[PDB]
This record gives structure tokens, sequence and C-alpha cells, in this order.
């Protein structure tokens, strides 16, 4: 439902 | 009293061993702590090593292992210390001392071994007078001298009138130079005295049972 | 759920990101220059520490590219093929940094077990950064710009397909876990495992001993009996048999040491309380020369462990925060984790646990160079 | 090895005068020294034990201070009998060590020498030998330079000298000086000269003869 938003 | 007796000094040529002693009295030897040092006329001493006589146990300083032994006599009652292919480095005085203990009130040290190096054997002393080469009329005081050259081993003792000179005398020691001790003496003097008065220096070198006389006489 | 990350919360991120910029920059430009200046000459120990600093140094390089990500609320300015590029080459250098401490410590514990030229650092130093790619090639794939769900913003994300995003966002995940940190510790921790190993077998511990020699002297020192005064000494008797056992010439110390008890035992069976004691007094300057030679020996011992904790200490307070929340971030993938009170704080958490690990990358150069000089 | 460094080597006191001696230590020594003093070369009486500790025997005026790296020995009056060495001991760790030591002497107002010169004697000449004497005697301070001349010119070599330690009745030092030649030489030349450098005159101190 989320996505992996930070940068790694 | 507890003492410390070391055998007085020997004569000793360039790369020979010795054995310096040291008599232990007044206390129970196989007790004790005894250490060793060195010293040169003019500098401070120089530890060499302990040894317990209970034990015969013992350390050394760093310097001194390669050319010192120690060694201990229970029945005797005596300390060694065996030096080897001695030269005119261990030109030095060598102390056996019980060292400093809180419990204790004093340490015990003994009296000092000179100890001389030098390849010259026995050798009688050669007296010379030293009057003043230009006789001027002094007001008040003259100087006279006496010269003993060329002698081996120590010591000597040099006089003025066989013991009546203690007025104005400087004995100077003595100088090893080329395997060989000179020495001089001076002696202040009213000019109304000398040479009316006659003055002799009465040299004495025991080793070669010379004794001699110079009178000091002018120019 | 899917929780609006943006908040008053993480206004911080931006200017921490820039000191670490600065400061992790200046510290990691000397490391290169003094390698770059008079080089090795080929030197083993410091050629792993130069693709470090370096790797360090590009980590570093795009900081103040990121800060804006965190300034515009997740708004990536950039465009959707340059958010693949700086995501990718973030990954790479990260787990590069990381394998080359994981290098300098296996190079350190055998730096202590054989201590004695430079020749396999020539796969070494190399196979690292292919493999560091190899592992970047999953985040150049995926990373792209999207506009985000809830945020309403154009965000760069780890973009895997739609039907199974929770299965692949976890493996993912799980693979950071086991190749930045499970595995790089096996090998930074059993090294520090080694040197403990190794200098407690190269060395003895006397003090064990010498506590002994210190405790019964101050007994002797102010005893009123022959018993106590023989007791003691005794006891000092096998602490120096013991101590014997254990080039260094310290073995005569203690035959000496020997030589002095067994001489103020035999004081002691006589009944002589005084004699004795400064028969002890003796062996003090015994013990005093001996304890002396082993402080300075023990401290050569010292400064070598203390540095070999210091570097995985500097790692697990890096490389924990952020690698914990990874793997709770990939619970949560999975379906094992579903309370949003969670979910809510490790997407709030992940951002600092993250600048945490670049923190590192500002930190190996006072570790590996700058001890030393 | 533990050196343990002196401060300063000589030092002029007056009988009544207090005095502190400085002996330094190169690392760490504990309260563990001990005090000498020495006079005429012979074994050192132990004055101050554990650096404070009073000796039976020894005089009040005598206390030892300090404690670790840096020790001092404060004589609370000084005397005439004081004079002569003073050596301090570390009895730390092995080796023991001592001080190069301090040597105690009288203050006195300046004294310039007594110049005294002597040729060779008649008995020295037949001997296939010739010794050129002069004597410089009770002087202060310590301080002085001999060089010995023949016919203006400087000689170095076969000249061997000794030196009284001061005077016990006036402290005073003395000084002898022997010029050596062989006897062939000695009656070549004609001039014999004896200059003395003092801190009395700037310009030497001199006498002479002519054969």
């Amino acid at each position: 439902g989320r996505v992996y938003i930070h940068p790694i | 009293q507890i003492q410390l007796q070391q055998s007085g000094p020997e004569l000793v040529k360039p790369g020979a061993s010795v054995k310096i002693s040291c008599k232990a009295s007044g206390y129970t030897f196989t007790d004790f702590y005894i250490n060793w040092m060195k010293q040169r006329p003019g500098q401070g001493l120089e530890w060499i090593g302990w040894i317990f006589p209970g034990s015969g146990n013992t350390h050394y300083n760093e310097k001194f292992k390669g050319k010192a032994t120690l060694i201990v006599d229970t029945s005797s009652s005596t300390a060694f210390m065996q030096l080897n292919s001695l030269t005119s480095e261990d030109s030095a005085v060598y102390f056996c001392t019980r060292p400093v203990s809180y419990y204790y009130d004093f340490d015990y040290w003994g009296q000092g071994t000179t100890l001389t190096v030098s390849s010259a054997k026995t050798t009688a002393p050669s007296v010379y007078p030293l009057a003043p080469v230009c006789g001027d009329t002094s007001g008040s005081s003259v100087t006279l001298g006496c010269l003993v050259k060329g002698y081996f081993p120590e010591p000597v003792t040099l006089t003025w009138n066989s013991g009546s000179l203690s007025s104005g005398v400087h004995t100077f020691p003595a100088v090893l130079q080329s395997d060989l001790y000179t020495l001089s003496s001076s002696v202040t003097v009213t000019s109304s005295t000398w040479p009316s008065q006659s003055i002799t220096c009465n040299v004495a070198h025991p080793a070669s049972s010379t004794k001699v006389d110079k009178k000091i006489e002018p120019r | 759920c899917s929780q609006k990350p943006s908040d008053k919360h993480l206004d911080a991120i931006p200017i921490l990101y820039y000191i670490i910029f600065v400061i992790g920059f200046l510290v990691n430009i000397v490391v290169v220059t003094l390698f770059c200046c008079q080089k090795g000459p080929k030197k083993v120990s410091s050629i792993y520490i130069f693709n470090l600093a370096v790797a360090d140094l590009l980590v570093l390089a795009t900081l103040p590219l990121w800060a804006t990500y965190y300034s515009y609320r997740y708004d990536w300015l950039f465009g959707p093929v340059m958010c693949k590029v700086f995501g990718s080459f973030l990954t790479l250098n990260m787990f590069a940094s990381i394998w080359f401490i994981t290098c300098m410590s296996v190079d350190r514990y055998q730096s202590v077990i054989y201590p004695f030229n430079p020749w396999q650092a020539s796969y070494i130093v190399p196979l690292v950064w292919c493999m560091a790619c190899l592992s970047s090639l999953p985040t150049f794939y995926f990373r792209d710009v999207r506009t985000i769900e809830y945020l309403g913003v154009n965000a760069c994300i780890m973009a895997f397909p739609p039907e199974k995003y929770a299965q692949w966002s976890a493996g993912i995940a799980l693979m950071k876990n086991i190749l930045g940190f499970i595995i790089p510790l096996i090998f930074i921790a059993t090294c520090y495992f080694g040197i403990r190993k190794h200098l407690l077998k190269t060395n003895a511990d006397l003090e064990d001993n010498w506590e002994t020699l210190n405790d019964n002297l101050k007994v002797i020192e102010k005893a009123d009996n022959a018993a106590q005064v023989k007791d003691a000494l005794t006891k000092m008797r096998a602490a120096a048999l013991d101590a014997q056992k254990a080039m260094k010439d310290f073995r005569h110390g203690f035959d000496i040491l020997v030589g002095q008890i067994d001489d103020a035992l035999k004081l002691a069976n006589e009944g002589k309380v005084k004699e004795a004691q400064a028969a002890a007094e003796q062996l003090k300057t015994t013990r005093n020369a001996y304890i002396q030679k082993y402080l300075k020996n023990r401290i050569t011992r010292d400064q070598v462990l203390k540095m070999a904790a210091a570097v995985v200490l500097a790692f697990i307070i890096c490389w924990l925060p952020f690698h914990v929340l990874t793997f709770l971030d990939a619970l949560a993938w999975m379906g094992v984790i579903n309370s949003c009170e969670v979910i809510a704080v490790i997407d709030l958490a992940l951002p600092f646990a993250i600048l945490l690990g670049f923190t590192n990358s500002c930190v190996n150069p006072f570790l590996y160079c700058f001890v030393g000089n | 090895d533990i050196v343990l460094t002196q401060s300063p080597a000589t030092l002029s006191v007056t009988p009544g005068d207090r005095v502190s001696l400085s002996c330094r230590a190169s690392q760490s020594v504990s309260n563990y020294l001990h005090w000498y003093q020495q006079k005429s070369h012979e074994s050192p009486r132990l004055l101050i034990k554990y650096a404070s500790q009073s000796i039976s025997g020894i005089p009040s005026r005598f206390s030892g201070s300090g404690s670790g790296t840096d020790f001092t020995l404060s004589i609370n009056s000084v005397e005439t009998e004081d004079f002569g060495m003073y050596f301090c001991q570390q009895s730390n760790s092995w080796p023991l060590t001592f001080g190069a030591g301090t040597k105690l002497e009288l203050r006195r107002a300046d004294a310039a020498p007594t110049v005294s010169i002597f040729p060779p004697s008649s008995e020295q000449l037949t001997s296939g030998g010739a010794s050129v004497v002069c004597f410089l005697n009770n002087f202060y301070p310590k301080d002085i330079n001999v060089k010995w001349k023949i016919d203006g010119s400087e000689r170095q070599n076969g000249v061997l000298n000794s030196w009284t330690d001061q005077d016990s009745k006036d402290s005073t030092y003395s000084m002898s000086s022997t010029l050596t030649l062989t006897k062939d030489e000695y009656e070549r030349h004609n001039s014999y000269t004896c200059e003395a450098t003092h801190k009395t005159s700037t310009s030497p101190i001199v006498k002479s003869f002519n054969r």
C-alpha cells in the first residue's frame, strides 16, 4: 500500500 | 659496634684480575644484604651489585656484569668482589656497604679499597730542591720548595725539618703521568730566618724503603 | 495503511546532511591527499583506507542532492532518470564503504597473528567495487519518480510491480540486512574475537600474582609476629613460581624475586621479624623494577585492543539503527506487523537511522588514518 | 637506568645561611631517596633516608623534603663543618643510581694568588732532566688558568699540575704546575715565564728567570 520512500 | 674491614690497596697491572675483601664484624653475617660501590676522585658513586651471604644469591648493574663477580665465605665471615681484564678505567675506590633500611637506625659502609692500574713496577722517588732562582730582597716573605718526582706506587710523605714546619706549608697531591706520580710542596718563611735557619724537605717512599732529605740551599 | 511521512518532524534532516557533508568532506579530502601525495608505496593496509575514504567521499558527494528530497517534503526535482542514477550510486558506495571496513578488519587481524608488499589488493580492491554494482542493479531498475498516492508529490521511490509490491519491498529489505549488516559483522566482530584471543595467548595475566606480591608486602611492612611474616612470604613464593611460567629477560626478574623470598623465609623460620622485614624492604626494589616493565608492555597491548574495539563500535553505533528499522519495515511488508502507530514511526525514523549510516563515512578517517599521527 | 640530576654543582655558603639542594629525577622514584655527605673521598655519611626521615646522630639543621620526582635537602643554618660533597641515591629500582653530587665550599672576600717560580736543581740536571716549577698560592675563588712560556712563546706539552682542595684555616685554594723538559732543550732556551689568569687582575700575574 505504501512505497519504499527513503534514499535507501 | 658493627664494622666492615676491606683488604687495603692492591698493586695491579693492566689486564690482571683482583679479589678485594670485606671482613664483616659486630653482626651475624648470613642475615643482611651487602652491596658493592665504585667511585672516581671527583665524581659520584656507581652501584655494582648486592649479595645475600645466607644464600650466596646475587644481582649486578649491567655495566659491571661482564667484569665483576661477588662471592661469600660463611665460616670466615668475609665477602669478596673478583674483578678482571682491569684497565685505567677501574682506577677508582670500592666500598662494601649494608644499604639504608627503614626498620634500622643506620646504614653501614666499608672504608674504601683504593685500586690503581698502571704497568710500572715499584720505583724510588727523585727529590730535587727548589730555591728562589733570583735572591730578591723580599721585605717579609721568601718561599722555598721541594719536588718529589717519578715514583710508584703511593704513598709518599714529605715533611719540613722532620715535622717542625706546619707554618706556611702546602703539600699538593700526587699526579699519575705515563705510569709515574709527581708531587710538590711550598713553604713561606720570613726573609730574616732563611737561609740563616736551615730548611729541609724530608721525603719517604716506604714501597722502595726510601727516605731522603734535601737542605734547600741558595744560588 | 500508508502514512503521511511528511510532518514538522523531518525539518531537521536537511541541515544535518550539510554538517555531515562539509565535516565528512574536509576530514576525507585529507585522507585522500595523504595517500595521494606520497602513496603507499605498495602499502596494503593504506590501499584499503583509500578505496574506503574514496567510497565515503562519493556517499558524502550526493548528500546535498538528497538534502532537497527531504526539504521538498519528498518532491524529487531532477526527473525520473536522475532518480534511478543517484539512488543506485548511493547504494553502490554504501555497500562498498561497508565491505572495505570488512576487509580492513580482516587485514588488521592478520596484521596481529603474522606481523610482516601488496599483491592480492589487485583482486580484493576491484572485487569489492564490482559486487557493490552487482548489489546495486536491483536498485537502479526499480528506482523511479512516482506522484505518490497520499502526499500529492512526485517522489523518488523503489517502484516494484504493484501486483507483489509487498513481496519485493520485503525480500529487498532482507538483502540489505544479510549483505550489508549480518555478514559484514560476522567478519568484523570475529576479527575482534581473534585479537582478544591472540592478545591473551601472546601474553600472561600476572596481576593475579602481582596483587599477592603487593598485598603480602604491606603485611610484612606492618607485621607483629614471625607467624604472619612466614605466612606472607610462603604466598609471595608461589605467586613468583607461577609468574615465572608466564627476546625478554623478564624471567630472570623472577629468578631474583624467588632468591630474595627464600632468603627472607629463612630469616622468618628463625624468628627474626625486623631482619625478615628489612629483607622484604629489598624485594620491593626487585618488584618495582619489574612491575614497571610489565605496565609499559601492557599499554602497547592496551592501545592495540582499544582501537580494534572502537572499529566495531563505530560500525554497530551507525549501521544497527538503519538495519533494525529495515528488518521491521520488511516484517510489515510480509504482514507480521500491522499496527500503524509502529509503521507511522518506522517511516518517521528511517530518515535519521539512514543519516547515521553516512556518519560512519564521516568517522572511518578518525579510526583508520588519524590514529598514529 | 634512573638518572638522578643534582643542581647546582658548586655553591659558596656562609656559616649561618640556610641552603637548598635540588636533586631531580628522570622518572618517578617515590619517597625511596637518600642523601649523603662526603668530605675527603672517604665512606659517605647517611644524613637523611626516605627523603625527610631523620638519622640518629645527624644534627637537627639537616632536613629533607619533596617526593616522587623532585627532592631537596634544606640545611637550616650552614656551619664551617658542613663543607664537602652531598650525594642523593634512589632506592627505588635496580640499578641503584647516585647524583653526580653538590660540592659545598666557604664564601670569603677574593684573594689574588702568591706566584713563586723555581728552576731545575743541580741535582736534577746531572740526572739528565730539568723541571721548572711555579706555585700559585692562597687565592679565591677556585677559578685560575695557568700558561707556561719559554722566551715569550707558549708551551703546553710536558706540563702537569695539582690543585689543593679549599683550605680549613683561611679557606683559600692553591695550585702547582711542573714544566718537565728534556735537559737538552732546557739549556738551549734562556727565559722561562709562568702566566696566571685570576678574577683579580684583568691582565695576568707573571714570574720569570734567565739562567
